[PDB]
């Protein structure tokens, strides 16, 4: 998602959640300190490549464990 | 003085469009039909019929195949229908 | 600035006092949710209907009208209703009550302009009401006999779910 | 007594609610008296939000009842403070009868002629709260 | 004056024959008054001459045609090309009584009054208007029963006089 | 006769009055709300509003929580909503610490000691209205079952 | 199956009722075309078009709920 998918989409989601958030009563008492941004274009293939890594990893060390495990002990 | 917005005062005319809606509904499902979810009566006298026999089993509710659900649907779809088209005439025409 | 039936209630702000019965007597505030004038014909329709229900109760308990004993045989108050509807005197009923209450939304309509009072259908016949002090007078018996009606058509009918008797039967085998 | 029998302080409102509800038996008294209350309780609820917020400058507790006239007569500005002083002792007074009928099943003028209370216990149904009596055996003594 | 807790009719005046100031629905608000009181008028000219085929068949009969126990079945054993006539007839007769002018705005625009068709007080207009209006739920009363029961009026008026169901 | 109109009359103002957000009746619902009505401490709305929400927060640890098949389960589903209410009122706090400068104002909810008094008040409320359905549901029989007690 | 009849003098009177009652409504509604005054033929086409809809429709009705 982070790899495909780039910022002004996200940006422009980020936008309309900003003014359903100040136009919603009981909720608009409730301000946030830092403004809602989409994260940026390093960042976001930064963070792809981290989500995507972790699934790498995690998914062949679960696979090997598991399938030695399961055939020999 | 009821305003349906921040500056428009507008007539909702719920008692007319109430009453002028279920009579309007009603009546016209008063017509007799022998197919067995109607039992020979018509669609809103099955309906309270199916009322008066679920109430007789409070707490026990209509089960699926029960011909309370198909009733109430039907009967509320149309009802519905009867008091949108009623609101939308009598507080746009008004005559 | 205070209530006369609850004191200590503020006065509701849509009872002034000229309506029949007033005596400032709205403790959960419907009168400033609902139309006032609605509210007062919804009122005196209920109590109307009551008072022809209780007396209705009483009569059908002393006497019968020829050949209804053939027809309900000892079957007495909510227990004609369902036999009656499948001979077709309740649907006679609903018919001619239904043909004049067109004519009672009409007036509804008159009294939500603020052109009727409510509850006036201008019926008369009879000139009882020609005197204004008499007319005040009638105006609070008839608001004052609705509500007591609408409680004894209550009680009458609970009653009568309880011991299947009815008011007088009641009020003699108890 | 031919209806609850000989219980006599907090076992009355138990079984009454053990005979009460349909199809759990024939008689309606405490719901009966939760309903004219309630009543009574939710006109009371509009005069506590009114004085609240400042709508009407009636006293608290001033319910407007008093068809006797004692507020005309003489020695009436002293009788808040009667009514304050005995309201609270009332207070105090049926914590400690409600407490002891929970121990001993007596009720208070049993109660206040059996002085050795726990030589003679009464025996009573459990309250409709009886986890709350549990530490009496364990944690505490269990005298009765 | 008919109805007293609501408010005049404001298109209805006492020169109209037949006036009670009966309108509580408003149709004379909302369409021509000229155009009312001619439909009232032929409705109920139709239901005096309907009221009369009703009982009349009931105790004579042409030749022509098969004689139906109830005069409201007639329709059902006359051929139906009889009613086609019947039916072509009354309306060359309504292109001839009016002259051409078949419709709303061009009816009354001669200076035709409502309902006169120069076939003859103002007396006379309103026994017209009331023998129609009560021509019209006679004509209602006698079909149905007619249909309901399967028997003549005077048949049932002088023997059994049951019931009507459905 | 329209119904859409432009916000408090500005037409470039980034809102709209509808019916749903500007109607008579949407206005008394909204001004009679604990947060938005006139004449209450902040402390008292915070007692309304946790009083409220605490109240319905033990519903669901009761009925769908890992131990509702327990004969603790109401035990344990009244622990969890103390458990979330503390962990609210620890956001509240902290919300509040960042967000408010301190200030002599504090009628006003968007105030730093407002909004401690609004913490407090919802804390008592929350837990004050938890306690009660703990109660109500521990002595009613209708309540531990939802209804299936009258089958 | 419901039931449909053979072709007799009531399916034409039906039939022709609803061709003359769909010819008249025309004549009253048709927006865009004394009182038969610019009546054409593409007008009493439509008209009696839907005279054998509405005529069909009716005779199919009344054959089903039995008044034939
Ligand atoms: C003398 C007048 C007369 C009479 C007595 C009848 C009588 C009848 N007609 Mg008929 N009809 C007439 C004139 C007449 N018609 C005319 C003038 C026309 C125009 C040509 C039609 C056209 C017509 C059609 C096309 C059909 C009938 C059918 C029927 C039969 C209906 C059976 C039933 O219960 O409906 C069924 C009742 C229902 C509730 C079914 C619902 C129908 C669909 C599935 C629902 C569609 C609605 C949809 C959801 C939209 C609603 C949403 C909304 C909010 C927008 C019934 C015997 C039907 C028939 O013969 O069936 C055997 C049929 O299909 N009629
Ligand atoms: C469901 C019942 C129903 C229907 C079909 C209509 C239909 C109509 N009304 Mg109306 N009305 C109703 C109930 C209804 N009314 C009631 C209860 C009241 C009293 C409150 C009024 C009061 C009222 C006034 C005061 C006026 C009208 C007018 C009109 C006409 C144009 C305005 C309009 O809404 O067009 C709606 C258009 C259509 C329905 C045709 C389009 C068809 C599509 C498919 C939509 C239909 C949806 C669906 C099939 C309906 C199913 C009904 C359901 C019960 C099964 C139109 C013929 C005005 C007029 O000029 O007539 C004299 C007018 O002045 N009405
Ligand atoms: C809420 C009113 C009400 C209702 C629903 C019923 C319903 C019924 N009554 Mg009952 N009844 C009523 C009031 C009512 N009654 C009153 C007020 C009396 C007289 C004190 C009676 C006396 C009575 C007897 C004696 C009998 C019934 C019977 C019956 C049953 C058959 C109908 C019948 O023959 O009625 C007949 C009733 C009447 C002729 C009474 C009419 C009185 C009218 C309503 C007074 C109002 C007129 C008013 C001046 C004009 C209004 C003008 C308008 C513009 C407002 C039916 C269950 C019969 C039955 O089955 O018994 C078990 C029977 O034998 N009724
Ligand atoms: C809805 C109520 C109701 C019902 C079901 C009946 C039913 C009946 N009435 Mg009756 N009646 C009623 C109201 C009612 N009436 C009222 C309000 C009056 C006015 C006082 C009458 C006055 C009346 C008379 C005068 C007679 C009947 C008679 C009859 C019976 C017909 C017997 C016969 O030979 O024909 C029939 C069972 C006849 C009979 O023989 O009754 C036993 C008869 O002579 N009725
Ligand atoms: C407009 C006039 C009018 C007309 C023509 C009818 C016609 C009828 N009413 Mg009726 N009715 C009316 C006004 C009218 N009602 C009013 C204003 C009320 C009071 C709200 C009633 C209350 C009423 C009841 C309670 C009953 C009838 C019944 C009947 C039926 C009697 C059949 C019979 O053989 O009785 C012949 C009797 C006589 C000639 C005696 C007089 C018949 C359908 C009875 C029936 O069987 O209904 C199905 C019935 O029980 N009606
Ligand atoms: C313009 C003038 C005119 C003409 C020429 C006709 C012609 C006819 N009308 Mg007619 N009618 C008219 C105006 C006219 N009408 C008016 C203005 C009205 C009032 C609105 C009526 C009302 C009316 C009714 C109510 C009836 C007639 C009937 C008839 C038919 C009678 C012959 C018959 O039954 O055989 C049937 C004729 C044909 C199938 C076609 C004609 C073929 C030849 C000529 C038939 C010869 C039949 C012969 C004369 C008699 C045979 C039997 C004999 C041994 C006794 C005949 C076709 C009757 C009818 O339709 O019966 C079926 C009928 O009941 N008419
Ligand atoms: C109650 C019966 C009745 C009455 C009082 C009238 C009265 C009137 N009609 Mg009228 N009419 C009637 C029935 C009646 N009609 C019927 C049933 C039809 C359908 C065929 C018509 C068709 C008709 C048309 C087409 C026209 C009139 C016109 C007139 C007016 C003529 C003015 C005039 O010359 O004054 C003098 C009026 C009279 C002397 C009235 C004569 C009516 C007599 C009394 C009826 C005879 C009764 C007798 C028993 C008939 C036997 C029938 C039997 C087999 C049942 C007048 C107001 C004209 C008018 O100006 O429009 C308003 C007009 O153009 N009428
Ligand atoms: C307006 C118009 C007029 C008209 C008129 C109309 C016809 C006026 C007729 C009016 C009547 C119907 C008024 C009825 C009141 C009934 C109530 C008050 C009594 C209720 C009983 C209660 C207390 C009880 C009960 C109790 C309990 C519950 C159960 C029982 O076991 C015991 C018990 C019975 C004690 C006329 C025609 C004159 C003309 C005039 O020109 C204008
Ligand atoms: C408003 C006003 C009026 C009103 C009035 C009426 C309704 C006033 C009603 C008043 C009530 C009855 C006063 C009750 C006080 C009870 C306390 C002081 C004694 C408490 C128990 C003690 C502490 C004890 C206990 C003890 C211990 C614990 C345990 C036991 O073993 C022993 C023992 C039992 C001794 C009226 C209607 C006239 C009209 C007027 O116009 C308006
Ligand atoms: C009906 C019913 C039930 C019930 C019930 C009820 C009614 C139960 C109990 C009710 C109440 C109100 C108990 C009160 C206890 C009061 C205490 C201990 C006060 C102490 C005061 C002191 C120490 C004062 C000290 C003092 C102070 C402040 C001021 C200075 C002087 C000094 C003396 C030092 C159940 C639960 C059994 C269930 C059943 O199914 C239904
Ligand atoms: C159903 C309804 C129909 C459809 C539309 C709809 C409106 C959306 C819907 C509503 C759904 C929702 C909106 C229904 C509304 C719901 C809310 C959740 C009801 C909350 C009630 C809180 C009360 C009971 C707690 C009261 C405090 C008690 C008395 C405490 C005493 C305590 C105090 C502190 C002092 C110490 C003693 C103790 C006991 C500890």
């Amino acid at each position: 998602m982070f790899l495909i998918s780039w910022r002004g989409y996200w940006q422009e989601l980020i936008e309309t959640l900003v003014w359903a958030h100040e136009r919603t009563p009981l909720a608009n008492l409730v301000r946030w300190k830092d403004k809602p941004v989409a994260l940026s274009i390093v960042q976001a293939r930064l963070v792809g490549l981290i989500h995507f890594t972790a699934g790498y990893i995690f998914t062949y060390a679960a696979f090997v464990i598991a399938s030695t495990t399961g055939k020999f002990g | 003085k009821f305003e349906v917005s921040d500056g428009t005062p507008y007539d909702l005319n719920v008692p007319l469009v109430g009453a002028a809606s279920f009579i309007g509904w009603v009546v016209p499902t008063l017509l007799p039909s022998q197919i067995p979810l109607y039992g020979g009566k018509g669609l809103s006298t099955a309906f309270f019929a199916s009322i008066g026999t679920n109430l007789a089993k409070f707490p026990a509710p209509p089960g699926m195949t029960d011909p309370f659900w198909l009733l109430c649907f039907i009967w509320h779809s149309g009802l519905f229908a009867t008091m949108i088209l009623g609101s939308i005439g009598y507080n746009g025409y008004a005559a | 600035a205070m209530s006369d039936s609850v004191p200590f209630l503020k006065q509701p702000e849509a009872l002034d006092g000229s309506m029949a019965g007033d005596v400032g007597f709205d403790p959960l505030g419907f009168s400033s949710i609902g139309d006032i004038n609605f509210l007062r014909e919804a009122e005196l329709k209920h109590g109307r209907i009551a008072m022809l229900a209780a007396a209705g109760s009483i009569a059908q308990d002393i006497f019968t009208f020829p050949g209804v004993s053939k027809v309900v045989g000892t079957a007495k108050m909510t227990g004609v209703h369902d036999i009656l509807v499948k001979q077709g005197a309740m649907g006679q009923l609903l018919l001619w009550l239904s043909f004049l209450e067109v004519f009672g939304t009409i007036a509804l309509l008159e009294t939500l302009d603020g052109k009727r009072a409510p509850g006036d259908f201008k019926f008369d016949p009879l000139n009882f009401s020609k005197n204004p002090e008499t007319f005040k007078r009638y105006q609070l018996a008839e608001i004052k006999n609705g509500r007591l009606a609408m409680m004894g058509v209550g009680g009458m009918v609970h009653g009568y779910f309880i011991t299947g008797k009815g008011p007088l039967e009641l009020l003699g085998n108890f | 007594t031919s209806v609850i029998g000989n219980v006599k302080m907090t076992s009355v409102h138990d079984t009454f609610l053990s005979m009460e509800g349909p199809g759990k038996g024939n008689q309606a008294a405490m719901h009966q008296l939760l309903l004219w209350l309630g009543i009574l309780e939710i006109a009371t609820s509009v005069a506590i939000i009114q004085s609240f917020k400042g709508e009407t400058n009636r006293a608290p507790g001033d319910f407007g009842f008093d068809p006797l006239g004692f507020s005309k007569k003489a020695g009436a500005e002293t009788m808040a403070l009667k009514e304050i002083k005995n309201g609270r002792l009332a207070m105090i007074g049926i914590g400690g009868m409600v407490h002891h009928y929970l121990l001993t099943g007596k009720g208070p003028l049993q109660f206040l002629g059996g002085i050795p209370n726990y030589k003679s216990c009464v025996s009573h149904p459990d309250s409709l709260l009886p986890w709350l009596i549990k530490p009496v055996g364990a944690v505490l003594p269990k005298i009765c | 004056l008919a109805i007293p807790f609501l408010k005049a009719p404001a298109n209805l005046d006492s020169s109209m024959p037949g006036y009670a100031g009966f309108d509580p629905l408003g149709f004379s608000d909302n369409y021509d008054i000229k155009w009312l009181q001619e439909s009232e008028l032929k409705h109920g000219r139709v239901a005096m001459l309907g009221v009369v085929g009703l009982l009349v068949p009931e105790f004579v009969h042409l030749p022509m045609y098969d004689a139906a126990s109830t005069p409201y079945d007639a329709y059902t054993t006359v051929p139906a090309f009889a009613l086609t006539q019947i039916l072509m007839g009354c309306g060359i007769h309504e292109f001839r009584t009016h002259k051409g002018k078949m419709s709303p705005d061009n009816m009354f625009d001669d200076g035709r009054a409502p309902g006169d068709f120069g076939w003859g007080d103002a007396v006379m207009a309103t026994k017209e208007i009331k023998n129609g209006r009560l021509a019209m739920l006679a004509f209602g009363g006698i079909l149905h029963q007619q249909l309901l029961t399967k028997m003549g009026t005077i048949a049932h008026l002088t023997g059994g006089f049951k019931p009507l169901e459905f | 006769s329209q119904f859409i109109k432009p916000y408090n009359d500005d037409p470039f103002v980034g809102n709209l009055a509808t019916p749903v957000s500007t109607s008579s009746f949407t206005k008394s619902l909204l001004s009679n709300l604990p947060a938005y009505r006139a004449g209450l401490s902040p402390l008292l709305r915070g007692v309304e509003i946790g009083l409220t929400h605490g109240y319905f927060l033990v519903g669901p640890f009761y009925k769908l929580g890992p131990l509702r098949n327990s004969d603790v389960a109401l035990l344990s589903g009244f622990f969890s909503a103390l458990g979330l209410i503390i962990i609210l009122v620890a956001c509240l706090t902290i919300y509040g610490v960042v967000s408010f400068e301190e200030t002599e104002a504090k009628d006003q909810l968007q105030t730093a000691k407002g909004w401690r008094q609004f913490t407090s008040g919802w804390l008592v409320g929350s837990v004050g209205g938890a306690s009660f359905a703990y109660i109500l549901i521990s002595n009613i029989p209708f309540l531990q079952t939802a209804g299936m007690s009258m089958l | 199956v419901p039931q449909t009849v053979a072709w007799s003098a009531k399916t034409g009177a039906v039939m022709v009722l609803s061709n003359i009652l769909c010819i008249v409504a025309g004549r009253y509604v048709i927006q865009v075309k004394g009182s038969f005054a610019g009546f054409g033929l593409p007008e009493l086409l439509a008209s009696t078009s839907l005279g054998h809809i509405v005529g069909s429709g009716a005779i199919l009705g009344l054959s089903y709920v039995g008044v034939l």
